[PDB]
């Protein structure tokens, strides 16, 4: 990519997936189901 | 042949065509979030997130004047070793359904802060985002109803929006009510 | 809001969860913003920002 | 066909029993002592884990899987975030969990700290422990009181074999760079 | 040649370390379980030990061995001798204990003994359970000490592990006969 | 369970088999898992009789809900002809009676 | 109740009826078994039993 | 089969179809049939 200036001399900048964990966790989470349904503002 | 059937009075009625254009705001308020945001310092669990430009999103593609059937609210988010990244509002109007979808992006904070404590220059790109969708059926409308009682329609629906994202959010802060969902149960009561 | 990330603690779900929430809010008043005396939800055919 | 047997009758029961998957995975005695040695030993250094219990990563509650994974995130000074992994597979009567765990060279984590330098360093193994059961061959008589009674049968068993496999004085060798074994004279 | 070195060092130890090898397998909880439900669960009728610490058939004291056994013979009425094993092997780093014990047909057994008539019976099959540890890869700078607590530890991801496979309630199905494994619902 | 012991587990030719429990446990069903089709069983065992398998099947879907029972039976004559000649065989059941119970 | 054995009595065919009689009771007492608190028969989509 | 010991020396188990009369009578058999039906419980 691109040129840049670093301390060892010039160098090429670099985009790397290095470091980044994308990992999941399963939606297994059980949630409030209420009990009643207000609709009073409608 | 002698058929069978179940009478009411009346006859199926003449609907009014969706030819009615509406209203787009010159930009997308979104103060709830964003400070909430600020209250919890743009982190949770291992996601981080940025911080934005603005809490009043600019329109990105609307001209004033001119007819969109879709239509982009965008501000920038930036942060410390984050790559900088658009959180985008969305509006989309036609044949008598409007529908608003905001999309906030997040970053993985073990990466981000690995970085800083070791005073490493690279920037994060973000890891995922979350998205709330929103929708109003508003086709249909009949024939007789004239301008003035559709602005009583107008805020009918908006009172639903209201009392459908009450019942959304609804629920105990104590209990589990939203994210990684799996299925509901009702408490004992 | 499904696929939170490995590392998300049992309390900060909660966190996410009011997250989500408050963007729900914002999304009803983006939703239905806009002044009563112009036509803005019902029978609509397109969007049309006003200039001024 | 009906048929009456002289002798011993052979015939399994098929392999085709649902069995109970933990909503998350108890890793305390583990961390616990990781924590008491302050996760390091020699130059070996360990993660600290954001949970002691391990969520779900592929397992939805309701689906029958045969393949499922427990994981959180190993942090730590001068290290990058590394994932703890339980792994439970299920399938013809057999059932095996297996725990992965990685380290880091604690000679350049520390040696990173000491320069006072931007670096961080990436795992550099793992130490893995399997736990396997051979549940297979249930024979047609049993019904399915007498299974939870088979059930914790074989739990015991895996009860003395872990017992039988750690079992030793801590002044002395046992696990870890095995080459071989040795009894002691009386 | 001696070299400086940046970055992480991936030097591993040798697989040369001799372990402490029991002089007798306990086998106390699965015993005193058979025990308690006096040796049958179905159609499964199992054996009575002569012991509940099984003493070593092929280990002696002072030499090395890469694979030993520890043995004892279940007696039965109406059944033929049958022995129990544990099993466990050393090589390079990875320990593993596994435990081998018989069934008999309680079919042919009981109708034997209600015939009155002279016949025995020999083991029908047999369950089994495999405990396994990798001990491989320990680095360069870890010395003797740490050594001992990297045992410890192990020690300790074992018992997790254990717990993990036979974790959940006793009123439901956990280990054999499995077909695969379900989350319930909150 | 109690009419079977009442008739002492014989009627015709039918010889039936005496049960583990009078009530059944679940086979198939784990708690908490939503399940549309479901086994309850125990077994059966008897002098000279090969143990065999009593069972409940209920299957709820789409809001039918239906039980069936099947109980099986051996020839009583095998049975009784090697209990008399002290023959130490073991018998597999001739064939079952069942019964469905079904709900719209 | 089809396929009674050759030697099925007469008189032993009243002990099977009553037999079919009460495998009967059964299954309606298996059928409609559960507290009235909850939900049992109508509208049934799947079953769940409680874990306790 | 697998191998058992009989008194004559070491036996195979054997399963056989010998001496089992699977026969059945026809369904020929008048059966009651109720004057009315009492629907009381419902």
């Amino acid at each position: 990519g691109q040129l840049y200036m670093g301390q060892q001399g010039p160098v090429q900048s670099s985009r790397t997936t290095f470091g980044v964990n994308p990992d999941r966790q399963a939606n297994a989470r059980p949630v409030y189901l209420a009990p009643a349904a207000p609709m009073e503002n409608t | 042949p002698v058929q069978s059937s179940r009478t009411t009075f009346g006859v199926n009625p003449d609907r009014q065509a969706n030819a009615r254009p509406v209203y787009l705001a010159p930009a997308a308020p979104m103060e709830n979030t964003y400070t909430y945001l600020g209250s919890i310092q743009f982190a949770a669990g291992r996601h981080i997130f940025g911080e934005p430009a603005s809490n009043v999103l600019p329109p990105q593609n609307i001209v004033p004047g001119v007819p969109t059937k879709h239509g982009e609210y965008v501000t920038t988010n930036t942060g410390d070793r984050l790559m900088a990244s658009s959180t985008t509002v969305t509006r989309d109007v036609s044949n008598g359904r409007t529908k608003v979808s905001i999309d906030i992006p997040y970053y993985d904070r073990n990466a981000v802060e690995t970085l800083k404590a070791s005073a490493i220059p690279g920037a994060v790109a973000p890891v995922g985002s979350f998205k709330v969708n929103v929708e109003v059926l508003g086709g249909g409308v009949l024939t007789g109803t004239d301008a003035n009682a559709q602005f009583a329609l107008d805020e009918l629906l908006s009172n639903m929006l209201m009392d459908a994202a009450r019942i959304a959010q609804d629920g105990p802060k104590n209990t589990a009510r939203l994210v990684a969902a799996s299925h509901g149960v009702m408490p004992q009561a």
